[PDB]
DNA sequence: GTCCCTGTTCGGGCGCCA
DNA sequence: ATGGCGCCCGAACAGGGAC
């Protein structure tokens, strides 16, 4: 029983066939509940089944959320983004209010359902397929169809808007302090009341979305030994700001100062005012590497004043919402994880490091992937758009396990490859 | 008979159209046997009598020397093929009697005429059409066209699939006791009841099969003891596959090379660790798919232990819940790895190796790493359960290779044992440079031109050395300045180059590479005390680096 | 600051059973960290944990009382509340209610209480006291110092105030807590005075037992 | 549903002391710990969470220590309203429990019981009601054994007793026993004996008296 | 502006299954 | 008859580094 709202033209980028992506084994864990999930959503009809004749696919796979509702279902449609049309709806619709960034907390509110109650191009479903598998391979591949909207495609919000404008217009007009932001499947709702006060907010805007278009969001689930709920609150008036690469002592031996100045050598490209001349001349003879500690008094001068020079942060911030964003990922000691996010390279315009896990919880894919998805959930908040991950880790690897840690409803893009001592060099900024 | 399923569409690929080949004529024999073909499939329903305005056609060619009730006359619709839109095969790999669990009662049922029992498209019909020469008698020859599923054609495979699927859909939410795994045209089932509960399912079961057009002759397995299924070997308790039969003669050609190779491999299901690469090493290199190759000398000591395993009668047990998966890993040649996984210690499940340099430098801790993950993807599959892993190495290796990494790795649950080669790392770069040792200045070049170079170095008491080479590269003499500083060592070292391409390549931890220079360097490092290393920056002139410049180069090298 | 009280029937009759208020005011029962919690101090034994109320709805109890206890709480005008059925010897106790709240991700513990109710068990019914002097008698006053005694046997209502003197005497005083004989209380004191003092001028332990409206006065 | 264990039940010292206070529990609580104060008077006061974090408005004198599943209370120099009940907490299972709590009382130098036995007045006997009792008044510490023996030595059934507080008066305790024994019991016996034993000098402590009246 | 390496996807034979 | 899968060599390709 879907909306009579008529069907948005939705047509992809010209040359582009689609997604065609083959599907990944899951565990049983996962299969039972993609299938419950999905076979319901045969009968409420959001779904409907269809055969080899199309040779589209994109996947799929079940993320256990700790929430009162159930599991989460997850279609990868990354491919059949980039291959969607440019949607002005969203160009406009969706339109950051920077003040989001500012404020005592922030919650996040999955508000996938909403995208059931609107139908989807009769003419492009075939775009949106994905197929089901079973252990051992009894059986052959389930695959399901969309009717309605798919959650997490690039065109759902962009069409939605309307609807989610008028729906939410009753709440933001009743308290306007109030900064609510819509990303793919998710609602960014920030205040800069007291935590308690904010929950209760939350709820309201909660309650509302029943009323109306029977928006039902995800429930969360509270409890008592180690409280995560407390948490799940995103305060970023004190978001780590980047400033904390630094270097000092007294007798620094040949080992030390040729270290020193290879490092500012290339900081030379985040920092103009950098003298790498002085150093150098201080140890300029085949001296012993270790041993030798050339104490010189001249270089000190200069050695302190690189610092005032890169005394605070950079004259060079500028966001261009022309150009994509990047971030990298770099396992800069134990547990402690450290990242930047640029436009153009050595011009970051943001740094930070994911920290120490608080949780007996000990495995290196966890840590980078928690990292890349808090990283992403700043970028968000932030520019409104997700920054492309160079990852520290073989696509092997990554892909066997990102998916059994990952529990965001959006999904990044991201490849695989190496750093150097340059920025391994405990010197981030790249 | 005709199946009253559904029919699912299907078009041509947006850019082709029908196909349309010359019908070349056949042999006058050759037609009357088409004849008697055509006619018996039209007289039943399989294919139809054409109109002439039809004009696409595929070619057939017959030959009806097979068995008796057994013949060819088929249809070599390539052309159609090549047009055809492609589909979504919907299949993630064929089944392993390893995940298959243990039941009371077990059968294995078929339907025969598949591909000949579920209709095409009737919209796509006129499309397979074709026409059977004619004798010189009768000018205009006859038309036809395929009503149902033509073999060798892309579509038929998953068509039927989806088909047999929804067939038996229903019967399967009615009765969630009986197993039924479902490939191709090949149906086996399992379920804990008496034998006779069990003819009644698989009885009710043949009749609504039947009933939806999919027959099941009497090839239906009845002996409970043995079922033939995907191959496999079917028994009360275990599984095997007998027809492990192999050409010891043949095996000279290059093309035989290729076959044990594959036979092997398959072997490896229950058969324990075997290094293929004996025979793989042969085919390698080779091009001329036809000659042969004397490597197989080898092999008579390699192989030789291959085919005694061969010979070994072995065999895997069913999958069970209440217990868990355990997969522990073997070592042999270099870059030969084996698991087995199993659940109860000499009961055996299945078996399997990991052969691959992911690239031109791993080491020994990637490798494993690379298998574990392997295997945990593959049961993923085969159970649907990442298993627990008995890693032959010590748990300080795994933690210090690690913890240096500065690279994202992890490994499942896993547990020490000992008893292969133990996989560890060999050497071990020093934290802080050693006082105490020499700090040699290594330094390489050369020009993109020439085709030639130079690799050198200094020492910080005033020592020098310069070689030319030739053959190699900028970065290629670099890597190998660090060859001769470390040839020059003495028990300890401070080396210091400029090169970070040679840094990295050390820092990985090699253990082996195809690459017989860094190969060298690593087995060198093995037996060197203490090692450092540290990087600098070749414009600048940090220390002895302005030196070494001039001195392998005096503005220029020659 | 916020503060906490709680009433109750102060006696219930064995087999029958009881309802405890906690009537709290600065928080608030709907406030994500908030919640009000029920702790039991048995007759000399320690603190025993009955159930805690949450928030969110979510009420637990202790494994071994779930059975006869059930909580509640109105919101609406700041009460929890604690219900006890079929009530044995036993949970003769004093009950505290305390505002506990999840504090912060690794802290959760309770902030404040107040001083709990006293619920007694016991199939007895309203006694005045039988007291008795203590008079030194057979052994005569020897010493300087002479101990007077007075031996309050019977009553119910645990509730009995002792003095000596009308309120004269304080200096050297005991007073011992009464216990359950035959389900009443007998409960004892004395006092020490000066030699001279007593046999001269009169010493005097009066009782009084608010529920028996009795006051009486011993004298030697 | 963790048994927690408060080792050391009540100790003793002096103004200007230092406390140690011993909590055990039954598997690692990951600092899942508390520490309540019940003061004298009745009223329990939150004094510290996470076994180490300090509760706004408590004196720094009060530390917080401890690991796994044995955690530590200690209070640099004692001051005479830091002398009452410690009970220290746990929550990581839900079933909260609380491990009889510590008692801090004040060290005084000890003394003998000044005892004094009472004979059963005739203002009572007349009701059938003969109650003798013992008072054992200012003594330290409570470690205080008595013994009701009539002719024979046995401690006649009919033995209720009851022990104050430590008075913060004079630091030490006082207990009464009141032997319960009807009038058919009186008369049938002659002398009745207390006997208060005590860390006095090793001496049994013994006043009687004889006068079957009634 | 061109090579270096170098880490992946195909072709391509194979064995195995219907 | 085409279609699946894993295996185990070449070829081709695109992309950080850098002269």
């Amino acid at each position: 029983p879907i909306s009579p709202i008529e069907t948005v033209p939705v047509k992809l980028k010209p040359g582009m066939d689609g997604p065609k992506v083959k599907q990944w084994p899951l565990t049983e864990e996962k299969i039972k509940a993609l299938v419950e999930i999905c076979t319901e959503m045969e009968k409420e009809g959001k779904i409907s089944k269809i055969g080899p004749e199309n040779p589209y696919n994109t996947p799929v796979f079940a993320i256990k959320k700790k929430d009162s509702t159930k599991w989460r279902k997850l279609v990868d449609f990354r491919e059949l983004n980039k291959r969607t049309q440019d949607f002005w709806e969203v160009q406009l619709g969706i339109p950051h209010p920077a003040g989001l960034k500012k404020k005592k907390s922030v919650t996040v509110l999955d508000v996938g359902d909403a995208y059931f109650s609107v139908p989807l191009d009769e003419d492009f479903r075939k775009y949106t397929a994905f197929t089901i598998p079973s252990i051992n391979n009894e059986t052959p591949g389930i695959r399901y169809q969309y009717n309605v909207l798919p959650q997490g495609w690039k065109g759902s919000p962009a069409i939605f808007q309307s609807s989610m404008t008028k729906i939410l217009e009753p709440f933001k007009k009743q308290n306007p302090d109030i900064v609510i932001y819509q990303y793919m499947d998710d609602l960014y709702v920030g205040s800069d009341l007291e935590i308690g006060q904010h929950r209760t907010k939350i709820e309201e805007l909660r309650q509302h979305l029943l009323r109306w278009g029977l928006t039902t969001p995800d429930k969360k689930h509270q409890k008592e030994p180690p409280f995560l709920w407390m948490g799940y609150e995103l305060h970023p008036d004190k978001w780590t700001v980047q400033p904390i690469v630094l270097p000092e002592k007294d007798s620094w031996t040949v080992n030390d100062i040729q270290k020193l100045v290879g490092k500012l050598n290339w900081a030379s490209q985040i920092y103009p005012g950098i003298k790498v001349r002085q150093l150098s001349k201080l140890l300029r003879g085949t001296k012993a590497l270790t041993e030798v500690i050339p104490l010189t008094e001249e270089a000190e001068l200069e050695l302190a004043e690189n610092r005032e020079i890169l005394k605070e942060p950079v004259h060079g911030v500028y966001y261009d919402p022309s150009k994509d964003l990047i971030a990298e990922i770099q396992k800069q000691g134990q547990g402690q994880w450290t990242y930047q996010i640029y436009q153009e390279p050595f011009k970051n315009l943001k740094t930070g490091k994911y920290a120490r896990m608080r949780g007996a919880h000990t495995n290196d894919v966890k840590q980078l992937t928690e990292a890349v998805q808090k990283i992403t959930t700043e970028s968000i908040v932030i520019w409104g758009k997700t920054p492309k991950f160079k990852l520290p880790i073989q696509k092997e690897t990554w892909e066997t396990w990102w998916t059994e840690y990952w529990q965001a409803t959006w999904i990044p893009e991201w490849e695989f490859v190496n750093t150097p001592p340059l920025v391994k060099l405990w010197y981030q900024l790249e | 008979p005709i199946s009253p399923i559904e029919t699912v569409p299907v078009k041509l690929k947006p850019g082709m159209d029908g196909p349309k080949v010359k019908q070349w004529p056949l042999t006058e024999e050759k037609i009357k046997a088409l004849v008697e073909i055509c006619t018996e499939m039209e007289k039943e329903g399989k294919i139809s009598k054409i109109g002439p305005e039809n004009p696409y056609n595929t070619p057939v060619f017959a030959i009806k020397k097979k068995d008796s009730t057994k013949w060819r006359k088929l249809v070599d619709f390539r052309e159609l093929n090549k047009r055809t839109q492609d589909f979504w095969e919907v299949q993630l790999g064929i089944p392993h009697p390893a995940g298959l669990k243990k039941k009371k009662s077990v059968t294995v049922l078929d339907v025969g005429d598949a591909y000949f029992s579920v209709p095409l498209d009737e919209d796509f019909r006129k499309y397979t059409a074709f026409t059977i020469p004619s004798i010189n008698n009768e000018t205009p020859g006859i038309r036809y066209q395929y009503n149902v599923l033509p073999q060798g054609w892309k579509g038929s495979p998953a068509i039927f699939q989806s088909s047999m699927t929804k067939i038996l859909e229903p019967f399967k939410k009615q009765n969630p006791d009986i197993v039924i795994y479902q490939y191709m045209d090949d149906l086996y089932v399992g379920s804990d009841l008496e034998i006779g509960q069990h003819r009644t399912k698989i009885e009710e079961l043949r009749q609504h099969l039947l009933r939806w057009g999919l027959t099941t002759p009497d090839k239906k397995h009845q002996k409970e003891p043995p079922f033939l299924w995907m191959g496999y070997e079917l028994h009360p308790d275990k599984w095997t596959v007998q027809p492990i039969v192999l050409p010891e003669k043949d095996s000279w050609t290059v093309n035989d090379i290729q076959k044990l190779v594959g036979k092997l491999n398959w072997a490896s299901q229950i058969y324990p660790g075997i290094k293929v690469r004996q025979l793989s090493k042969l085919l390698r290199g080779t091009k001329a798919l036809t000659e042969v190759i004397p490597l197989t000398e080898e092999a008579e000591l390699e192989l030789a232990e291959n085919r005694e395993i061969l010979k070994e009668p072995v065999h895997g047990v069913y999958y069970d819940p209440s217990k868990d998966l355990i997969a522990e890993i073997q070592k042999q040649g270099q870059g030969q790895w084996t698991y087995q996984i199993y659940q109860e210690p000499f009961k055996n499940l299945k078996t399997g190796k990991y052969a691959r340099m992911r690239g031109a430098h791993t080491n020994d801790v990637k490798q494993l790493t690379e298998a574990v993950q392997k295997i945990t993807t593959e049961s993923i599959v085969i159970w649907g359960k990442t298993p627990k892993f008995k890693l032959p190495i010590q748990k300080e290796t795994w933690e210090t290779w690690w913890t240096e990494y500065w690279q994202a790795t992890w490994i499942p649950e896993w547990e020490f044992v000992n008893t292969p080669p133990l996989v560890k790392l060999w050497y071990q770069l020093e934290k802080e440079p050693i006082v105490g040792a020499e700090t040699f200045y290594v330094d390489g070049a050369a020009n993109r031109e020439t085709k030639l170079g130079k690799a050198g170095y200094v020492t910080n008491k005033g020592r020098q050395k310069v070689v030319p080479l030739t053959n190699t590269t900028n970065q290629k003499t670099e890597l190998q300045a660090i060859y001769l500083a470390l040839q020059d060592s003495g028990l300890e070292v401070n080396i210091v180059t400029d090169s970070q391409y040679a840094l990295g390549i050390i820092q990985a931890q090699p253990d082996k590479s195809e690459s017989e220079l860094v190969n060298q360097i690593i087995e060198q490092l093995i037996k060197k005390e203490k090692v450092y290393l540290a990087w600098v920056p070749a414009h600048k002139g940090i220390g002895g680096n302005e030196q070494v410049d001039k001195l392998v180069s005096a503005g220029i090298r020659k | 600051q916020i503060t906490l009280k709680e009433s109750g029937p102060g006696i219930v009759q064995p087999s029958q059973p009881f309802r405890l208020t906690c009537t709290f005011s600065g928080f608030s029962l709907s406030t994500s960290g908030i919640g009000v919690t029920w702790i039991r101090q048995p007759s000399g034994k320690g603190l025993e944990w009955l159930a805690t109320i949450w928030w969110d709805d979510d009420n637990r109890y202790n494994p071994s009382l779930k059975s006869r206890l059930t909580v509640s709480k109105d919101t609406s005008n700041n009460q929890a509340f604690l219900n006890m059925m079929t009530v044995e010897t036993a949970d003769t106790a004093i009950y505290y209610c305390a505002q506990s709240a999840i504090t912060s991700v690794t802290d959760s513990a309770m902030d404040h209480w107040g001083q709990g109710t006293s619920v007694t068990v016991s199939s007895a019914a309203t006694t005045p006291p039988s007291v008795y002097p203590l008079a030194p008698g057979s052994a005569a006053q020897t010493n300087s110092m002479v101990t007077l005694g007075c031996l309050v046997k019977g009553y119910f209502p645990e509730p009995v105030t002792v003095t000596w003197n009308s309120g004269s005497l304080s200096s050297g005083v005991h007073t011992f807590p009464a216990v359950l004989q035959s389900d009443l209380y007998t409960l004892s004191s004395s006092v020490t005075v000066p030699s001279s003092t007593w046999p001269s001028e009169t010493v005097t332990c009066n009782v009084a037992h608010p529920a028996s409206s009795t006051k009486v006065d011993k004298k030697i | 549903d963790i048994q927690m264990t408060q080792t050391t039940s009540s100790l003793s010292a002096s103004l200007g002391d230092r406390v140690t206070i011993s909590c055990s529990a039954s598997q690692d609580i990951s600092s899942y710990l508390n520490w309540y104060q019940q003061k004298p008077e009745g009223t329990v006061k939150l004094l510290i969470y996470y076994t180490s974090s300090l509760h706004s408005g408590v004196p720094s004198a009060f530390s917080g220590s401890g690991s796994g599943t044995d955690y530590s209370l200690t209070i640099s120099n004692l001051e005479p309203e830091d002398f009452a009940t410690y009970y220290c907490q746990q929550y990581s299972k839900f079933p909260w429990t609380f491990g009889g709590g510590t008692k801090l009382e004040i060290k005084r130098a000890d003394a003998a019981p000044t005892v004094s036995i009472f004979p059963p007045s005739s203002e009572q006997l007349t009701s059938g009601g003969a109650s003798v009792v013992c008072f054992l008044n200012n003594f330290y510490p409570k470690d205080i054994n008595v013994a009701w023996a009539i002719d024979g030595s046995a401690a006649a059934n009919g033995v209720l007793n009851s022990w104050t507080d430590q008075d913060s008066k004079d630091s030490t305790y006082s207990m009464s026993s009141t032997l319960t024994l009807t009038a058919d019991e009186y008369e049938a016996a002659n002398s009745y004996t207390c006997a208060a034993t005590h860390k006095t000098s090793t001496s049994p402590i013994v006043k009687s008296f004889n006068a079957n009246e009634c």
